[PDB]
RNA sequence: CGCGGGGUGGAGCAGCCUGGUAGCUCGUCGGGCUCAUAACCCGAAGGUCGUCGGUUCAAAUCCGGCCCCCGCAACCA
RNA sequence: GAAGACAUUGUCAGGUGGGGAGUUUGGCUGGGGCGGCACAUCUGUUAAACGAUAACGCAGAUGUCCUAAGGGGGGCUCAUGGAGAACAGAAAUCUCCAGUAGAACAAAAGGGUAAAAGCCCCCUUGAUUUUGAUUUUCAGUGUGAAUACAAACCAUGAAAGUGUGGCCUAUCGAUCCUUUAGUCCCUCGGAAUUUGAGGCUAGAGGUGCCAGAAAAGUUACCACAGGGAUAACUGGCUUGUGGCAGUCAAGCGUUCAUAGCGACAUUGCUUUUUGAUUCUUCGAUGUCGGCUCUUCCUAUCAUACCGAAGCAGAAUUCGGUAA
RNA sequence: UUGACAUUGUGAAGAGACAUAGAGGGCUACCUUUAUAGUUUC
RNA sequence: GUGAUUUCUGCCCAGUGCUCUGAAUGUCAAAGUGAAGAAAUUCAACCAAGCGCGGGUAAACGGCGGGAGUAACUAUGACU
RNA sequence: AGAACUGGCGAUGCGGGAUGAACCGAACGUAGAGUUAAGGUGCCGGAAUACACGCUCAUCAGACACCACAAAAGGUGUUAG
RNA sequence: GUCGAAUUUGGGUAUAGGGGCGAAAGACUAAUCGAACCAUCUAGUAGCUGGUUCCUGCCGAAGUUUCCCUCAGGAUAGCAGAAGCUCGUAUCAGUUUUAUGAGGUAAAGCGAAUGAUUAGAGGUUCCGGGGUCGAAAUGACCUUGACCUAUUCUCAAACUUU
RNA sequence: CACGGACCAAGGAGUCUAACGUCUAUGCGAGUGUUUGGGUGUAAAACCCAUACGCGUAAUGAAAGUGAACGUAGGUUGGGG
């Protein structure tokens, strides 16, 4: 809900992410906004599987 | 195109100065070396900071090159060069066109 | 571009390294099976084994070149 | 206590790296964008009988192709028509007559060419080597193409002669760098030798925006210098189209061209459509519509008076003076 | 972020390659190899 | 990221991402190693991370289209 | 909108086309006299309400190139063939 | 509109310009914000706009060539002026005549090549399509299509003898 | 009905420099230039001066290098005087 100057996710004629919100470990301060280092995502189906 | 594997041109060998046989081979440029003043000047110019410092050519327009028939005299080994018209497919292997046979 | 691999019926994969007769799935047909239909079996055809050349007692296979595609890296006219 | 010569710390190297930085993101153009290439070029025409000559004028073509489709020589004559032969007919192969090109000579087209420049056979690389002059475009610069020569080495043919790519007019590329051939020469400057390097002459790698930067978008958050050299209002020229109006009369109208209509044609008008254009205006003439109010036009809906009827009356239709 | 070198020293097991010997296959090259008076990397 | 409650959140991991095995004649820097050299040097093998390969993930970013044959009026297609 | 040859305007006044960058005449020191160009001569307005032969009456006449518009088709209007 | 709280507000204090702060409008950060203000670099650069100062005399243009990331700009040739130089009526001329060439336009032409194009007439099919007499014939008859001959009407920027 | 100008005074915009091209004037001339510096001075002037130094008298080759007369310093043509 922001402007592109203020956030990676800001801007655009519709409110949307645009690119993947899953962000790498090697990303730098400024690029790390969203779901850090996620191995999976979605809805938690299954057990912990640890 | 198609050229023979032997070719008879006037020779400049300071002993031949005549028509002698030659051996034809399509010319390959040759492994670029360092230690030529251009390369060493380039290295120091690239080093440090400043990014790229010389142009790199992107707007390629042509699709052929000029095939160079470099010749080797079989009497005095004095090698010579000739240049051909642009072509797509070139090959030294000489097989002769026949007209009696069908297509 | 430097290195490397692949091309097999109408389509899709084994067989390459083993140098010795090219297999299977779908497709097509004919026969068989069931009292029938389906299904299931069996057989015929289907790949110049991409092209040319070399090596060998003998090459789809090993090697050289060419057509296409793919992978990483590279690139001061 | 834990860890332990691993972490950490220091330097160098590879990957990642719009988090950030800087920059770039053609031209012509009936405004720009889209489109296209009129950007480098070639044939015929426009082109107005030397030359030259524009348009996003017309019909097209080029980034190739060819060890022969290059060079020399010899022999033969093409397309097609007519008449004939088993299968064999409109198209097979064979024979004769006729035959100025009505065929072919890579492609685009135009010239040219017949004992050839065409088709078949033979030999070869003259598509070789050395630098100069010249034509075209033009600045009498470059590049490409070509012309005629001079000094060598050859091919063919008996020989005369011809042969410095393609029967001619297109078919292409500077500086710097790299790389190759040649000269095996000059230099590396305190003196030597050898590798290495740099020089000298001729090629190749290429710039297609083609006399040749190394280059992605967006802005409806926007900025600046300008332009009426340039668009979106009005106005002005035009009138295709829009709208309106004539002439002719094949026909409709039972019969009868013209009461009322009217095909095929054709001649005009208007600026209340939209186009075409780009003259004014970009140091700004307030771009819809409505409301309000005045005036003007007539191509007249009504009201006045009339003419004509397929006008008995009624209603209606056509037309005139009239705003 | 990854590697290398330095900070940064002190030792044994397994694996990898060289110079002493060596049984089986090709005057004298090599592999299945095995312990080192010795040198070497995970 | 979405935006009280209620109710439901379907199918898709090919793509761009992200994330995991590393069982690797794939690629691969500096160093280090070997050969040739008279040396500068050239060559060759080897080689971290990363990429590539192979799994997971859509309440990640997103996507959810054609075509052919068929039902006893046609039409249409539960079926393939 | 785009060209060819030539002449012009741009860069240029003056006489004329009422008026006008481009037409016609003519190109320019300051004056006087005379004569003309193109255009004109009822009055505005300098200059013959000159002369001669015809034609036209228009209940939207006509009136001088560029230039400032009018066509086809019609008329016992009138004139000459 | 809200009005007992995600309430209102003072003072203190913290956060400073590619930085803060943001219940997110690119909002606010001293009337300044899609990067504050102050000084300096800085007379920043402009192929673009505007201006650019006394008189008289003489001469007097160009909007055209070619090249250029060239099209509101430059370079270049040309047009112009100035300085002159060497000679003194000529190796001259936006002109005519004579003699000699060249050209493919205007016109013309199609009972001439190419292409287009109107109409009939006469002929031939062992070899066009049909109807009649025929089992058929390389048998015959009528018509239609092309074909040939002599004519006929009309044309061309990329057609042409002249 | 394109832009600036309500009015007036004062200020207000092609300069200087280093290096250069053509032309000109002046001097000396195969030379040329005193003024870096020195001497001297009535003192930022005027006057005098060596060694040096740049440019010219020699060019052509990347270079190593070599280096400008057959002749009345040529012939033919035109040439002022
Ligand atoms: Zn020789």
């Amino acid at each position: 809900a922001m402007n592109p100057v203020d956030h990676p996710h800001g801007g655009g004629n519709h409110q949307h992410i645009g690119k993947a919100s899953t962000i790498s470990r090697g990303a730098v301060s400024g690029q790390k906004a969203g779901l850090i280092a996620a191995r999976r995502t979605g809805l938690l189906r299954g057990s912990q599987k640890t | 195109v198609n050229v023979p594997k032997t070719r008879k041109t006037y020779c400049k060998g300071k002993t031949c100065r005549k028509h002698t046989q030659h051996k034809v081979t399509q010319y390959k440029a040759g492994k670029a070396s360092l230690f030529a003043q251009g390369k060493r000047r380039y290295d120091r110019k690239q080093s440090g900071f400043g990014g790229q410092t010389k142009p790199v050519f992107h707007k390629k327009a042509k699709t052929t090159k000029k095939v160079v028939l470099r010749l080797e005299c079989v009497k005095c080994k004095t090698r010579a060069q000739l240049t051909l018209k642009r072509c797509k497919h070139f090959e030294l292997g000489g097989e002769k066109k026949q007209k009696g046979q069908a297509l």
